[PDB]
């Protein structure tokens, strides 16, 4: 019902997420935003059950924080999605399961650019492009169809253009504004939201 | 129960407690062990107060599993305690990795039940120091384990009342190559340095390990050995 | 001196000091007796009274542990108080066990091993208290206990403690309580309370009695008012 | 009970923990233990306790313990102690990696333990653990590191350092030949041997090295042969002689 | 070395003996109830002069209408003016009303003589809180000053001095109050008897001052009506 | 000296010097009276005041509607002791709607301040109580102690100076049982007078009366409402 | 005999590594003044200690120091009174425990094992003192005939022919490894007997039925029997016949 | 579980468990912190063959809060680490970033409770804490082993805090506080009356409004020690 895209180039990671935060038969918040900064080269996109998402987001965004200030270095994207799976896992077979469905966007010096996707069962999976919700059903295939591993920011930002275009032409939902950041050596950079009329 | 620890170190660092517990076992009856190239030997003096002891009633030599036997010096029921854990801890092995328990892995897990009474609250030390024979690569182990929790592989050794002494003798009657028999033969000798009186069959206990597992030797067996002397 | 601390520490000598000096307590209390007899078991105490300010009847020192079970005490009456509540707690378990009344033999082995716990270690101290349990079945006949600080249960045929527990006993041997009733061996128990009783010493006192015989129906129960001041009267008559 | 009670978490009026104080005194009767930093790899050198005729050679070390895939320490003090401190050690690394997928950052591992012996001496009522650690690793944040923890709990970073017997003697002689940035293992060797020679009474059997070297991308962690020893003293001896011939016929001319 | 719960062969446990001794050790406290109002002042005794003296807190607010002078050991205290502030709290979550001054004092005093050793939880306490306390406020009994000690042992107090002079600072206090005296008069006498027991020559940063009266809510004296009031 | 700072040690002499020492602090208290009649339970108190400035320090509690107590000894085992003794009370309203027998609650005290007397650790509650009823059985005045004994008495007095109110009520305890309220208010006061120095007398800032009886509930008169009962006799 | 600390007041090793609280134990067995023998035979196992009841006013028949652990196991306890009661609570307990878990009467030997194993952690923890007694249990194993066993303050245990407690256990440990050496056929009556004499020799008392008691377990009737008077007396009467 | 009662009070009204953890201060490096208009600055007392990072007395609490500490190393990181969890902890529950005097005030009360609570002792440190609020003061506390804590305008502890505190109290001027590179000399000058090189055994930390904790390199740290003997004799 909520829409998370990312696409990861030869030296950054592309993401996206809609900024609708919607009860009921309602609308509440158009510039709602899905991202979550966990590091100076981290995004954590979350989406899922009402309480959920900001809970077991936040709680891995403050123990990561926490990370950085007891040892004065952060933790890798790789480190901090196996982190964040672990968390999930242990949930998953107790009396509080978390119903979140995730991607973890970062920049290593050492390893370069990283896309993780991750469910609410915490299934953690390493991806040069994926999406999450109704949206990717509709998406996918447009992926499929256009990504390289040698695409270009520009081209990427086209790409994601071309998904979200997809979403206004089919999807039943509403999902009018997008949030877009852009990951590389020079940390989290924010880009013009994707706006329709 | 009593939370604080009762062995502290002095103020020369030294755990005043384990040097008693040590005391404990050097005041004990001699015990010998060999790893012979094809087997190991447990020998220890079984000597009673008076014939109205029933001799076949306890034992010293003792089996931990099918592989793995023990014998002691110092504190008997202290040892006792040991022995139960000690098999308790090789079937928890077996049950987990359904593989006889190495000799040196039961050692390091016993020398850690004996280190904890060491440190934990309101307990001394054990007055013992064990001597555990296995065989389980294809090759015999012979390991010493003391008071403090620390344990030693060993050629040949002895415990107890003239400890010293047994170990200068062994040092120049141990070779590498003996073989399991030529090995009883030299422990009943190591025994014989500081046997108070005549050595008869029930009056010392022996248990071998080699191949076909540890066991016990039987009077009979014992007999035939001092028959040799 | 130094190994008489802790009941969980033993003397050079094989003793546990803690327990002597509880037992101690006991001997400078006042005295109480008990006697066995053909039908029953009856309890005599000198109760000494320490103001004229207090009710008669205070600070009892005979206690109903169960309908057919009765208790009598000599020593730190707050120690006692508390063994009669886990004597009563004790008879009321086997009852919830069992379906029927505890044995007496039973009962006393059940709060003499209260007693033996408290011996053993520093965390507690020992009960400054011996006390003695009385009952009376027809299937078991009458049965007299009594349980010491240490925790030793014995039977008994007549039985004394506190001040004067030996200058009582000379008095209990002088009678042939196997052949005696009930009714007989109260003047004899308030007789030899009389005795012992010092009213120099110790000014004034409160006869307590108490009985649980085939007259009660083993139910253990007060020696009513009437029989009472017979008894008190014969034994001061007895003492002239 | 207060009376046998040991109080042995409590300060001393001058703000000293004399349990901790104690268990440094048993430190200094243990084996030398030394640790030197090199660029190309980090080592550890231990005089060996275990020196009998009759002792049988079961483990591959006596005092070197492998920790994780990319890590290695040696003890000095109750050698029951250092085995549960090195079992734990290993149970807090593979933690980490089960929970990052990563292995331990080397000093964090080293907190990890120090956090434990720490509490020991604030809280429990128990004696504290008579060992000091040398840590010697690798990671991707500092490279090779050599580390000393202390029974206080306490820690430091070192280029090269002494526990056991004879430390201060072995430190100060580290202090003079030690050059900053300019060690090789080969040269950080003889250093080793040099320094081990002097706080001692040498045979290669009385001693135990292992080096810690990076090989392809992977962790190299080895303890030194028999004959490997005697080749590294040997050539101590040839440098000690040497040394005679360049004072006796430096003075003449 | 005896236990915390040991008595003393005159019938007072060791420990809260001690802490009363502790408290001979803390700055001076003054309170005075008058009918117009309750004012409490109090010494900070200042080591330094880059300490600041705006971060010295003896005169706290309980609620608004109940404020707390404290000495003795001031890290002790913290604890209990907090209990002091979540028991209104629960107070009038539950009964949607204000504490007496006398039912707040009292909540404080229950955690007196919760110490031991043997029997007790994790973390409980191991010796008695070094801290005397002057609750003053105002309810519908009208302004009330009560004290309290390590012992528990609360008491309503006309006038009342705690501290290391609080022997000197109680014989003034009996010598100069009058049950009919204004607020304005007490808070003089407690300004001039301080000045007196002080070792520093007191100003509107070496002193606290506070009042709470019928109508008006806990106040808190500024540095210029500290000024104002020193003047007289 | 050794046998001195343990409730668990027994002293050669078959004592617990740390329940003796415990005992002192009733005797250091001001001291309070309790007497009955047929219909009444009276108790009567001396409060102390720490200074002229200071008011004097509430000697009597109410417990329940049929019971309340007077204290002598540390306060806050006197607030802890009257806190349970009202729990206590409480629960057989609750579950039986019933007042509590004052016997019965007074067992339950006794039972309660033995546990720590026995214990490693813990120590005796330092108070003494006089505890005025009325149930089934009439009147009751009840005394307790910080060794745990307990006992039933006609009249009683406890604190500083306490034999000299014990004499007075030794002597009129034959008047006690039929004498009415203001009769037997005035031999509490009077008995209380007693343990006063010839300098002082009995004030309305020094005394507290408490009262239950067949027709009245547990009511606590302090300063004005002294008075009346202060108007009987004059030394 | 050296000392340090508390090693006199605890169970932790003196100097020389002794446990002195445990060797105070040993001296407590003999406070109570009795003594005890334990004999086995080719067919049975006897008991005999000694029934001083110094008061007419004591009901004799609750005074003993012979249990009944099972249907087929007795003991005799030396020592402090009411820690012996408390140790036959235990071996009482651990035998019936036994036969619930295992479908099986517990062996003679293992229920000494076990109670000297609890015996043992009062010697190696501090709160708590050692018992001041020595048990001594008999019956007839399904294997292994007649068993008499021993068990100490310490936590040592042992199996014996024949064996003793108490004040004079040393003298009667001499009589019975001098009577032991010769060959002799080893009957009930002979057991019973030897037991009976060798108490009488090193107390240097005739006995009467009333100041002994007498414990027994045989092949054809093992559960455990104790002796009435009369049973008593007879073997008083025919051993003074010799 | 150890429940014995480890400080106690002694019949003078002494807490000497405390006094003695305040004797564990006085053992260690002077530490001295200064607060100035835009900055605060931490300054810490100091083997060749150790590795300086290790064993660095200046740690970050958060983004906005760091601190000094004087007395047993091995207790100042078991404070430094709950402060640090407590931070975050602080950001999950209310979202809003700690307050200087918060976190000083949670440091305070832990230390507080190890001298009341049952098997413990006190922690043998004290700590001076710095940072900005999210107003932007800059701020200056000091908490000892007791669980007092205070604000300060300049502090010092540890060896020789005595003298220190004395040399501050005649040098803290506003002339003193006027430029950022001024303030940072304030702390050199204090700490080169107990170093008795200076320069070398000097370890120095600033925090600046928005910037985050910033470590002076050794030769940043002799470039002022020089810009002092330029002002000493003119
Ligand atoms: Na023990």
């Amino acid at each position: 019902m909520e829409y998370l895209i990312g696409i990861q180039g030869p030296d950054y990671v592309l993401v996206a997420s809609d900024r609708v935060a919607a009860s009921n038969i309602v609308q509440m918040k158009d510039d709602h935003d899905k991202m979550f900064k966990m590091s100076e080269k981290i995004l954590l996109l979350c989406v899922g059950e009402a309480g959920d998402t900001v809970q077991f987001a936040e709680y891995i965004q403050k123990n990561v924080q926490l990370y950085k200030m007891r040892n004065g270095y952060e933790l890798s994207p790789t480190a901090a999605a196996n982190f964040t799976r672990r968390n999930l896992a242990d949930c998953l077979r107790s009396r509080t399961p978390y119903h979140v469905n995730l991607l973890l966007a970062g920049y290593d010096e050492h390893e370069g650019p990283a896309l993780y996707y991750m469910d609410y069962l915490a299934a953690l999976a390493k991806a040069p492009f994926a999406a999450h919700g109704y949206g990717a059903f509709l998406t996918l295939s447009i992926l499929d169809r256009y990504y390289t591993p040698t695409i270009s920011r520009e081209r990427a930002v086209e790409l994601l253009r071309k998904c979200l275009e997809e979403l206004q032409k089919r999807f039943i939902l509403n999902l009018p504004t997008f949030s877009v950041r852009i990951i590389d050596k020079n940390g989290i950079h924010d880009l013009d939201n994707i706006s329709f009329p | 129960g009593y939370s604080f620890s009762l062995t502290t170190f002095s103020p020369s660092g030294k755990l005043v407690q384990i040097e008693y517990a040590l005391a404990a076992v050097a005041g004990g009856a001699p015990s010998v062990g060999i790893k012979a190239a094809n087997g190991v030997v447990l020998a220890t003096e079984k000597k009673q107060k008076s014939i109205l002891y029933d001799e076949r009633s306890v034992h010293k030599v003792e089996p931990i599993t099918k592989h793995i036997g023990l014998v002691y010096s110092g504190m008997g029921p202290d040892y006792r305690v040991l022995v139960h854990r000690a098999r308790k801890l090789a079937q928890q092995y077996y049950l987990v990795y359904q593989e006889p328990i190495p000799t040196a892995q039961l050692v390091q897990r016993v020398a850690s039940v004996m280190q904890e009474y060491t440190q934990s609250g309101g307990v001394r030390p054990f007055g013992v120091s064990l001597l555990i024979c296995g065989w389980n690569e294809g090759r015999p182990y012979l390991f010493q384990s003391d008071p403090s929790g620390a344990y030693f592989a060993w050629k040949a050794t002895a415990m107890g009342k003239n400890y010293v002494n047994g170990k200068t003798f062994l040092e120049k009657r141990y070779n590498e190559d003996l073989e399991l028999e030529d090995a009883i033969h030299t422990a009943i000798l190591t025994l014989k340095e500081s046997f108070e009186g005549q050595m008869t069959e029930d009056n010392i206990e022996v248990g071998i390990c080699n191949e076909a597992g540890f066991r016990r030797l039987t009077p009979t067996e014992v007999k035939d050995y001092l028959a040799a002397i | 001196t130094g190994y008489d601390l802790s009941a969980s520490t033993f003397s050079p000598d094989g003793r546990v000091f803690q327990v002597e000096y509880a037992m101690k307590a006991v001997e400078n209390s006042s005295t109480a007796i008990g006697i066995r007899c053909k039908d029953g078991v009856v309890f005599g105490v000198e109760k000494l009274v320490l103001s004229k300010l207090y009710e008669e009847g205070s600070n009892k020192r005979l206690f109903n542990v169960d309908r057919h079970v009765g208790m009598a005490v000599a020593g730190l009456l707050a120690d006692a108080r508390s063994l009669a509540d886990i004597a009563r707690e004790e008879a009321s378990n086997f009852r919830s066990n069992f379906g029927y009344n505890i044995p007496l033999k039973h009962l006393a082995d059940r709060v003499a091993m209260y007693v033996h716990a408290y011996t053993l270690y520093s965390a507690v101290r020992p009960f400054g208290c011996s006390f003695m349990l009385g009952s009376y079945s027809v299937n078991d006949g009458a049965q007299l206990y009594m349980i010491d600080p240490s925790g030793v249960s014995y039977g008994y045929w007549g039985c004394a403690i506190g001040k004067a527990r030996q200058a009582a006993k000379t008095e209990i041997e002088k009678l042939q309580m196997k052949e005696m009733t009930c009714r007989d061996i109260v003047k004899e128990v308030a007789k030899i309370i009389y005795i012992v009783h010092d009213e120099v010493k110790d000014k004034a006192f409160e006869l307590e009695l108490s009985w649980v015989g085939e007259l009660t129906n083993g139910r253990h129960e007060i020696v009513p008012k009437d029989i009472r001041e017979e008894a008190e009267k014969y034994a001061k008559e007895s003492l002239k | 009970s207060r009376r046998y009670d040991s109080r042995t978490t409590i300060f001393s009026p001058e703000g000293r923990l004399y349990q901790v104080e104690y268990a440094m005194e048993a430190i200094g009767h243990a084996g030398t233990c030394l640790g030197i930093l090199a660029n190309d790899g980090v080592l550890l050198a231990a005089e060996r306790r275990n020196i009998h005729k009759l002792l049988d050679e079961v483990f591959f070390s006596e005092k070197i313990y492998k920790l994780n895939e990319d890590m290695a320490c040696s003890v000095a003090g109750i050698t029951s102690d250092a085995n549960v401190l090195t079992n734990e050690l290993r149970l807090i690394a593979q933690r980490y990696l089960l929970q990052y997928q990563e292995p331990i950052p080397c000093e964090q591992l080293v907190t990890a333990l120090c956090d434990i012996k720490q509490a020991y001496t604030q809280f429990g009522g128990k004696r504290p653990f008579g060992v000091s650690l040398l840590y010697i690793g690798w990671d991707k944040h500092y490279g090779f590191q050599l580390y000393q923890s202390d029974p206080s709990g306490n820690y430091g970073g070192w280029k090269a350092t002494c526990i056991g017997n004879n430390s201060a003697a072995a430190v100060s002689m580290l202090k003079q030949d030690y050059k900053e940035g300019e060690m090789t293992l080969k040269s950080a060797l003889a250093l080793a041997i040099k320094v081990l020679n002097k706080t001692m009474d040498l045979s290669a059997e009385k001693v135990e090295i292992a080096t810690l070297t990076r090989e392809n991308g992977k962790t190299v962690i080895r303890v030194l042969k028999q004959k490997e020893v005697e080749q590294l003293i040997k050539k101590h001896e040839e440098e000690e002689a040497k040394a005679e011939r360049e004072k006796k016929e430096k003075e003449q001319k | 070395d005896r236990g915390v719960n040991t008595f003393s062969p005159e019938g007072r446990l060791f420990q809260v003996e001690y802490a009363i001794e502790a408290i001979k050790l803390g700055s001076t406290a003054i309170g005075i109830q008058t009918s117009e109002g309750v004012c409490l002042a109090v010494e900070k005794r200042i080591t330094s002069p880059l300490m600041e003296p705006s971060s010295i807190e003896k005169i706290v607010e309980i609620d608004a209408h109940i404020g707390c002078a404290m000495s003795g050991l001031i890290a002790d205290a913290k604890t209990l003016i907090d209990k002091a502030r979540v028991e209104t709290q629960n107070h009038w979550f539950t009964y949607n009303e204000t504490m007496t001054v006398e039912s707040v004092t009292q909540a404080v005093s229950n955690l007196a003589l919760q110490f031991g050793e043997e029997d007790a939880d994790p973390g409980a306490m191991s010796r008695p809180f070094g801290v005397a306390l002057l609750f003053g406020g105002v309810d519908e009994k009208g302004p009330q000053l009560f004290h309290m000690d390590p012992s528990g042992t609360f008491v309503q107090c006309d006038a009342r001095a705690i501290g290391s002079a609080s022997e000197g600072a109680q014989s003034s206090l009996q010598e100069v109050y009058h049950k009919s005296m204004t607020l304005k008069e007490a808070i003089k006498s407690s300004l001039i008897i301080l000045k007196q027991v002080m070792e520093e020559k007191l100003n509107a940063t070496n002193i606290e001052l506070a009042t709470v009266q019928p109508g008006q809510n806990f106040h808190m004296f500024t540095k210029e009506e500290l000024e104002e009031v020193i003047k007289d | 000296n050794q046998y001195d700072n343990d409730v668990t040690v027994w002293s050669p002499q078959g004592r617990i010097h740390q329940i003796e020492y415990a005992m002192e602090a009733v005797k250091q208290g001001s001291a309070t009276v309790g007497l009955k009649s047929k219909t009444h339970a009276v108790l009567v108190a001396l409060k102390r005041a720490q200074s002229e400035l200071a008011a004097h320090q509430k000697k009597i509690l109410h417990v329940d509607n049929h019971i309340g107590i007077s204290i002598a000894g540390l306060t806050a085992d006197a607030r802890l002791l009257c806190n349970f003794m009202r729990q206590e009370c409480l629960d057989s309203r609750f579950v039986f709607d019933r007042p509590l027998p004052v016997s019965r609650l007074v067992s339950l005290i006794g039972s309660k301040t033995q546990i720590p007397t026995q214990r490693y650790g813990r120590r005796p509650y330092g108070v003494g109580l006089l505890i005025a009823g009325y149930d089934d059985m009439g009147p009751h005045i009840f005394q307790t102690c910080p060794s745990a004994n307990y006992f039933d008495c006609r009249a009683m007095s406890i604190g500083a100076r306490s034999q000299s109110a014990r004499t007075y009520l030794e002597r009129h305890m034959s008047e006690f049982m039929e004498c009415n309220l203001n009769e037997l208010v005035k031999h509490g006061l009077r008995a209380l007078r007693e343990t006063l120095p010839a300098e002082q007398d009995l004030t309305t800032k020094n005394v507290s009366i408490g009262i239950v009886g067949k027709d009245l509930e547990f009511t606590i008169y302090d300063d004005d409402d002294v008075s009346p009962f202060l108007e009987g006799l004059e030394e | 005999g050296s000392s340090a600390g508390f090693d006199r007041h605890i169970t932790i090793f003196s100097p020389e590594g002794r446990l002195y609280q445990v060797e105070y134990a040993f001296k407590a067995i003999n406070q109570g003044g009795l003594t005890s023998v334990a004999v086995r035979g080719k067919d049975c196992a006897v008991i005999v200690t000694q029934k001083k009841v110094p008061d007419k006013l004591l009901d004799s028949s609750t005074v003993t120091h012979l249990f009944k652990i099972t249907e087929n196991i007795g003991c005799v306890m030396t020592g402090m009174t009411a820690d012996s009661r408390s140790q036959v609570q235990r071996a009482r307990y651990e035998a019936a425990n036994w036969k619930y878990k295992y479908g099986y009467e517990i062996p003679v030997d293992m229920l000494c094992k076990r109670i000297a194993d609890i015996s043992q952690v009062y010697t190696q923890n501090a709160e708590m003192r050692p018992l001041g007694c020595c048990m001594i249990l008999i019956g007839i194993d399904e294997e292994q005939g007649p068993q008499v066993y021993k068990c100490d303050p310490a936590g040592y245990y042992c199996g014996f022919k024949a064996t003793a407690a108490g004040v004079k256990q040393t003298e009667s440990t001499s009589f019975l490894e001098k009577k032991v050496k010769k060959k002799f056929d080893w009957t009930f009556e002979q057991t019973v007997e030897t037991a009976i004499t060798c108490l009488s020799t090193v107390l240097s008392i005739d006995f009467k039925p009333s100041e002994i008691e007498v414990g027994v377990v045989t092949v054809e009737n093992p559960k455990f029997r104790i002796l009435t008077e009369a049973e008593i007396d007879a073997h008083l009467v025919a051993l003074a016949e010799r | 579980s150890y429940d014995r009662a480890i400080t106690v009070f002694s019949p003078d009204g002494h807490l000497f468990q405390v006094e003695y953890a305040q004797e564990a201060v006085k053992k260690g490096s002077t530490a001295v912190g200064v607060r100035g208009r835009d900055i605060v600055v931490l300054g810490v007392e100091k083997a060749k063959l150790q590795d300086e990072r290790t064993v660095r007395k200046i740690c970050a609490l958060d983004d906005n809060v760091c601190m000094a500490f004087a007395g047993l190393t091995a207790d100042a990181r078991i404070v430094i680490n709950r402060a640090r969890v407590e931070c975050q902890s602080h950001r999950l529950t209310v979202e809003d970033p700690v307050t200087v005097e918060y976190i000083t005030r949670y440091i305070a009360s832990l230390k507080q409770r190890y001298t009341q609570s049952n098997g413990r002792r006190p922690f043998g440190i004290s700590a001076l804490i710095v940072g900005f609020d999210f107003d932007g003061t800059p701020r200056l506390y000091q908490t000892d082993p007791s669980g007092t804590y205070h604000a300060w305008k300049a502090n010092a502890i540890g060896r020789g805090a005595k003298s220190v505190r004395e040399f501050l109290e005649k040098n803290y001027t506003d002339e003193a506080i006027e430029t950022d590179d001024l303030t940072i000399k304030l702390v050199i000058k204090a700490l080169l009356e107990v170093v008795q090189s200076g320069g070398k055994n000097i370890e120095l930390a600033v925090m600046r409004r928005d910037q985050s904790l910033k470590i002076l390199n050794p030769e940043e740290i002799e470039k002022y020690v020089a810009e002092i003997e330029k002002e000493k004799e003119e």
